[PDB]
RNA sequence: UUGGGUUCCGGGGGGAGUAUGGUUGCAAAGCUGAAACUUAAAGGAAUUGACGGAAGGGCACCACCAGGAGUGGAGCCUGCGGCUUAAUUUGACCAACACGGGAAACCUCACCCGGCCCGGACACGGACAGGAUUGACAGAUUGAUAGCUCUUUCUCGAUUCCGUGGGUGGUGGUGCAUGGCCGUUCUUAGUUGGUGGAGCGAUUUGUCUGGUUAAUUCCGAUAACGAACGAGACUCUGGCAUGCUAACUAGUUACGCGACCCAGCGGUCGGCGUAACUUCUUAGAGGGACAAGUGGCGUUCAGCCACCCGAGAUUGAGCAAUAACAGGUCUGUGAUGCCCUUAGAUGUCCGGGGCUGCACGCGCGCUACACUGACUGGCUCAGCGUGUCCUACGCCGGCAGGCGCGGGUAACCCGUUGAACCCCAUUCGUGAUGGGGAUCGGGGAUUGCAAUUAUUCCCCAUGAACGAGGAAUUCCCAGUAAGUGCGGGUCAUAAGCUUGC
RNA sequence: CAUUGGAGGGCAAGUCUGGUGCCAGCAGCCGCGGUAAUUCCAGCUCCAAUAGCGUAUAUUAAAGUUGCUGCAGUUAAAAAGCU
């Protein structure tokens, strides 16, 4: 929670329009649960999808 | 069912292969190689009816 | 910030207004009224979902109507259950079942029957140059030309071996420990914060009476205001440009020869060569359509209907939100936790078998039941796309095929891809027929290490059900359904499949 | 030679390690355990109060859950049918 948050900062912070960061898998326990960390801008569909946004 | 047990060798000394005699001999006992690759080194075998190379393969039914 | 007077009455839920006793009544019953035992909630109000054989609106050929083609009946192909088996490896039950790109001869491959191998790093200790250890012909042995073992003796020479320690591998387990990727709810229009307001709060308003739209699309209303995503835009593609850029790896026309026909600055020529050119071919750049125009309808708004003009007055896809689901995948992964195994191995190789086994049930398909047809000729038309394997031509063979020569790493060659149905002419004649081609005998080629449980291919014979399919049910509205053939994927051999044309 | 109880929450104190696998067991209450148990059985640590500390039962406060101070009685338990 505190290492997302810091480069969420860090990404809106250094001039971008929005920043999703995901982080799914084993957190608390031994359940699956994602956490999804949003601010700004952030398009899904069509072709500006194709170089507005780079995902990793 | 039993296993097979594996190759347990045999364990032998000293080569002694050669004769000596009248203080300082020369005989060559077993069998020469006339392969070049294992010439003036590696014998041939012994055994019951023939003689063999143990490295280049060869043998010579002596019948 | 708790006191006007006074009556009755409640104390978690059940047992239970039951049992007993008294009393009232003709009776039915009323009144008064326990306990043992049992139990962690029962309950009230409100909120959000979900569902309703509740009502309003609106929408979809994965829904119906009007229909079309069907499937369900038949034979076969192929997948799943079951049975059977040494094993018939396994995953999945709208959103599993021609699915795993899963068309398995061996390999794949896990399953079965057997036989090797170490590909057990490294660390320590034991051994050991008087030698650690390594590989072997010939016999025995073995499915085996595995020195696998055994007899037998020769060979390498520190790489290894033995012992604990510790690693490594695994199409082993676990998808209910996970990542990722998919699929689905969910092809519909839906979702969310900020600040403000309303509530003790969960929450709500914003996100709506109404009109409109494919759309939470807009107009308009208004304790909301301003925004965000999805929709839309966008991308590819379809359809038009006698305008542009441009062409010996694209053509056309003109012309020059050349064949042939019957005389012309005639007719045909994918015969040959070069002059202008881009119409046709290619592919770039721009253009074009906006509900713009006209008429209606509508709050005269949003928009809708019709018509003109036009190639076109909704072409088709791709991308695709929040929240999810114990959806699928550990058998895609050197993505992975934990567990299991780890040398007589669940590692790995080799050989053989199995994944095809057949009382039976189902799913996706194929070929048919014929005359709107089949057969035998004749004639004449594609488009994607692939190729180091694709193929031209010449000989040989009746056929599958063979043998020679060439071309193409491709707008250059195959290839002007001479495709089917169709079209025209024949024969048949309503008879399970010359419809149908299952089953099966015999021969012939090819691919491959190997064709048996027929790999395919070809020939000759054999000639089964089937005369339109019960109850059921799938898909679909324009170049669509259907008929029809051709590529690609898989592929040494190769399509009844899928994906494209 | 300092015990007695604990360590999910109420409630002070561990997502330690090993075993067990809805079993044995714990747990006042909600609960935990069906193969990675923060709860069982143990070791390690830690907490609490300490020469004392658990446990059973009566009882008082908590209890404005008996209400004089001070409760409720529209729908949660409840105002008698009416005079
Ligand atoms: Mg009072
Ligand atoms: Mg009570
Ligand atoms: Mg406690
Ligand atoms: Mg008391
Ligand atoms: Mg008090
Ligand atoms: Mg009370
Ligand atoms: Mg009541
Ligand atoms: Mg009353
Ligand atoms: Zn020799």
């Amino acid at each position: 929670r505190r290492a997302c948050y810091g480069v969420l900062r860090f990404i809106m912070e250094s001039g971008a329009k929005g920043c999703e960061v995901v982080v799914s898998g084993k957190l608390r326990g031994q359940r699956a649960k994602s956490m999804k960390f949003v601010d700004g801008l952030m398009i899904h569909s069509g072709d500006p999808v194709n170089y507005y946004v780079d995902t990793a | 069912k039993k296993n097979k047990h594996k190759r347990k060798k045999v364990k032998l000394a000293v080569l002694k292969y050669y004769k000596v005699d009248e203080n300082g001999k020369i005989s060559r006992l077993r069998r020469e190689c006339p392969s070049d690759e294992c010439g003036a080194g590696v014998f041939m075998a012994s055994h019951f009816d023939r003689h063999y190379c143990g490295k280049c393969c060869l043998t010579y039914c002596f019948n």
